[PDB]
RNA sequence: CCCCGCGGACGCUACGCCGCGACGAGUAGGAGGGCCGCUGCGGUGAGCCUUGAAGCCUAGGGCGCGGGCCCGGGUGGAGCCG
RNA sequence: GAGGCCACGCGCGCGUCCCCCGAAGAGGGGGACGGCGGAGCGAGCGCACGGGGUCGGCGGCGACGUCGGCU
RNA sequence: CCCCCCCGGCAGCAGCACUCGCCGAAUCCCGGGGCCGAGGGAGCGAGACCCGUCGCCGCGCUCUCCCCCCUCGGGGGGGCC
């Protein structure tokens, strides 16, 4: 075997590459690289034991099914494409670099303006108007329920913890082991319970955000304040 | 015999494998080809329009044989005579497009069915455009889409048109065989045109839509498929 | 459709694909020399009137 | 709407037996298969004439 | 010469099942299909029924493009349907 | 003689053309092309504008008050 | 201000100083909104056995060897006659 090699067909555009054929067949030295000629145990023996038993058995794996259903489905065509989500390609908007002020659309947090940080590996950013300003911790969002305003700060040379990914903020749940009806109440923990790890994780990153945002003036005000429309404002004039 | 079978399954695989990697260099080589010969005559007009300037005299240029002739009109009301060369063009519906093949026979056919259809010169942008998006082939009396070469190669191999290219290039230089590889082609079945119409009911000449517009078709082709 | 599904396109018309890369790199040499050419006239035009 | 006439779509031919002899339809079942199965014309021509009515197969004498 | 595996979906009421393409106005009129409907006869359902038939009623649940049909509840009181 | 392109890439022998000496412009020595000549085989990973959608993504809410029922 | 010059020179060029066209084998790249997801046994191969990541088409690497630039083995490049 041989070492990978990169492509030595630089791309220009999607599906097509910067070289021809013969000049790929070239750069590869396809013309002296030229080749004319030169599993896995079903069943196991297991010694069984016992006098006059025999020796051993013939033991195989993944035995027959004991039962059929009544009938089936058959099975799908192939389809080239529709990769899992988790393969996606994740895709961000211009106007959404790290550092910059967003406004929050949806969920409790309605109207506030928070501090991106980072796209995380499912596409959703991660962002942290900082606890001190406006109560928004460490917290997952939306790309598609923000809006990206014009107002940044340098966030770079900044330490995000390599620890918050999208694991990290996954939501976690109790329901519903060692139990099927509900004639006990079940709405114990119902109190979610902010880690001490998501309290140190909050201060890491504020201790170090929070010295550039008061480096432009009233900009923590400006964080403070949530965002609103005024009768006489309308969203498609707003340069934000 | 096990073996042995193994090899005359390999040997045969791999011998149609080797046609059909011949066949597709062909093809490549043949597109090539006619790319070469659609830029020598397009500069070639240009070329021999400067000469005739040069010396002060006129260049008149061939006059066009090829027509795209598309259907305005709808069905209701039709004189027997038009309904009759209408049906000769394969324009039974509104439109409809069709190549057309230019001599004294269809041009006074067109005349004939001038407030019912527009029609004009296609470049070779247009037909290329039309065969590609909505190049249908009549394969078996059925109307079945040009998804593959193996399609037109086997109704029309037998006149040397084998590929895409090779259709198109029959169609746009009207070739020793146009009757067959046109008629091929399933009448093209295209959409309203989009912004609308000026006036489908007077000439192109008179502020309209029918008759003859000489190479603005390309414009209506367009905004029509 | 061809004309928005390359692969589809090079199915049918396999030169398509030399011809779509020779123009890709045609237009982004082209666009290369004017942009350099027109940084040259600006840079003369500056240097005609801050020649001292 | 499209300019054609609809008084001459449906072909007028027999597609089996009329009768419901179930002998003849037996070697009607083996002469479709082998009609569809053959290149032979002989099969196909036998195959529509067993769908045929009595008056359209007469009798052969022996002279 | 298959065999560490002794194994491998569904189908084909052929009057069935499957694929592809085009098409769909309609009086008078013609034809086809009807697992639409009514009554009676020969067969058949080791059919249903006083532990409740027919009929009727129903803001009950559904099926069919439709003709119509099935099921629940009530009333009824001896027959009925595929 | 101080760049660009090629869907050009095994040998041997045969042919066609070009080059050298050419000691009969003989006879050999070299390049290019070939659609010519009796003799078997590449495999191993991937990416995808590729014979019609999937996620190996997720959230909230649920018994005397609410959930669904286009009829 | 107009015309003819003995003749022009420079830039730009259907102009990113929005005066007036026809076009694209002389045409490509990227983005946004809307509607839709019909179909369901594609395996000539192992004699399949986890649910055929399969055909056509377009590519990349390895079964050759040197280097170059970042990470600390991984990633990105030049090729190699
Ligand atoms: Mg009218
Ligand atoms: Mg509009
Ligand atoms: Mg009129
Ligand atoms: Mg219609
Ligand atoms: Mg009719
Ligand atoms: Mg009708
Ligand atoms: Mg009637
Ligand atoms: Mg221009
Ligand atoms: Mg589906």
């Amino acid at each position: 075997k041989g070492k990978p090699h990169c492509s030595r067909n630089p791309v220009l555009v999607r599906g097509i590459g910067r070289y021809s054929r013969s000049a790929m067949y070239s750069r590869k030295a396809m013309y002296k690289r030229k080749y004319s000629a030169a599993k896995v145990l079903a069943t196991v023996t297991k010694p069984v034991g016992g006098d006059k038993n025999g020796g051993t058995r013939v033991v195989k794996l993944r035995k027959m099914p004991r039962y059929y259903p009544t009938e089936d489905v058959p099975r799908k065509l192939l389809s080239h494409g529709k990769k899992p989500f988790s393969q996606h390609v994740r895709k961000l908007r211009a106007s959404i670099t790290p550092g910059t002020i967003l406004i929050i659309l949806t969920g409790r947090h309605r109207g506030k303006r928070v501090v991106f940080l980072k796209q995380l590996a499912s596409g959703l950013l991660l962002v942290t108007g900082p606890l001190v300003l406006n109560r928004v911790p460490l917290r997952r969002t939306h790309q598609k329920f923000v809006i990206a305003t014009s107002t940044k700060i340098d966030i770079s040379n900044v330490k995000i913890p390599k620890h918050l990914t999208d694991a990290y903020f996954k939501k976690k749940k109790l329901r519903k082991p060692r139990h099927q009806e509900g004639e006990i109440f079940d709405t114990e923990k119902e109190k979610y319970e902010i880690t001490e790890q998501r309290k140190i994780d909050q201060k890491a990153v504020d201790s170090q955000i929070l010295p550039k945002i008061k480096a432009i003036p009233q900009l923590q005000g400006y964080l403070r304040s949530v965002f609103a429309l005024t009768n006489g404002i309308y969203p498609h004039k707003l340069v934000f | 015999n096990f073996a042995e079978l193994k090899i005359k399954r390999l040997r045969k695989k791999f011998a149609q494998k080797m046609l059909r990697k011949a066949r597709r260099k062909l093809i490549y080589e043949k597109a090539k080809h006619y790319h070469k010969e659609y830029r020598q005559m397009y500069r070639t007009e240009i070329r021999m329009a400067r000469m005739a300037r040069k010396a002060g005299n006129f260049y008149v240029p061939a006059e066009p044989k090829l027509a795209f002739v598309i259907r305005i009109r709808g069905i209701n009301g039709v004189s027997p005579k038009v309904r009759k060369v209408l049906q000769l063009l394969r324009l039974r519906q509104i439109f409809n497009g069709t190549f057309v093949k230019l001599n004294k026979a269809s041009i006074n056919m067109l005349r004939i069915v001038e407030p019912y259809i527009a029609w004009g010169y296609p470049n070779l942008k247009s037909v290329n455009e039309l065969i590609y998006k909505r190049g249908y082939g009549k394969i078996n009396k059925k109307r079945i889409a040009l998804t593959d070469n193996a399609l037109i190669a086997r109704s029309l191999g037998k006149y040397g048109i084998i590929c895409m290219e090779d259709l198109i290039h029959e169609i746009y230089t009207v070739g020793k065989r146009f009757k067959e590889a046109n008629n091929f082609l399933w009448p093209f079945k295209l959409s309203s045109p989009r912004g609308g119409m000026k006036k489908k009911t007077t000439h192109f000449v008179e502020g309209g839509d029918a008759g003859n517009r000489e190479d603005q078709i390309n414009r209506l082709i367009r905004r029509m498929n | 459709n061809p004309l928005k599904n390359l692969r589809i396109m090079l199915k049918l018309n396999p030169y398509a694909k030399t011809m779509r890369r020779n123009t890709i790199l045609r237009q982004a040499r082209n666009h290369k020399l004017r942009v350099d050419k027109a940084a040259a006239a600006a840079a003369a035009l500056q240097a005609k009137s801050d020649e001292k | 709407g499209v300019d054609i006439r609809h008084n001459k779509d449906r072909k007028v031919r027999r597609k089996e037996p009329k009768s419901q002899d179930i002998y003849l339809r037996l070697l009607v079942k083996l002469y479709r298969f082998l009609a569809r199965r053959t290149n032979s014309t002989f099969n196909q021509v036998v195959l529509k004439r067993l769908f045929m009515s009595r008056t359209n197969r007469p009798p052969l004498s022996l002279s």
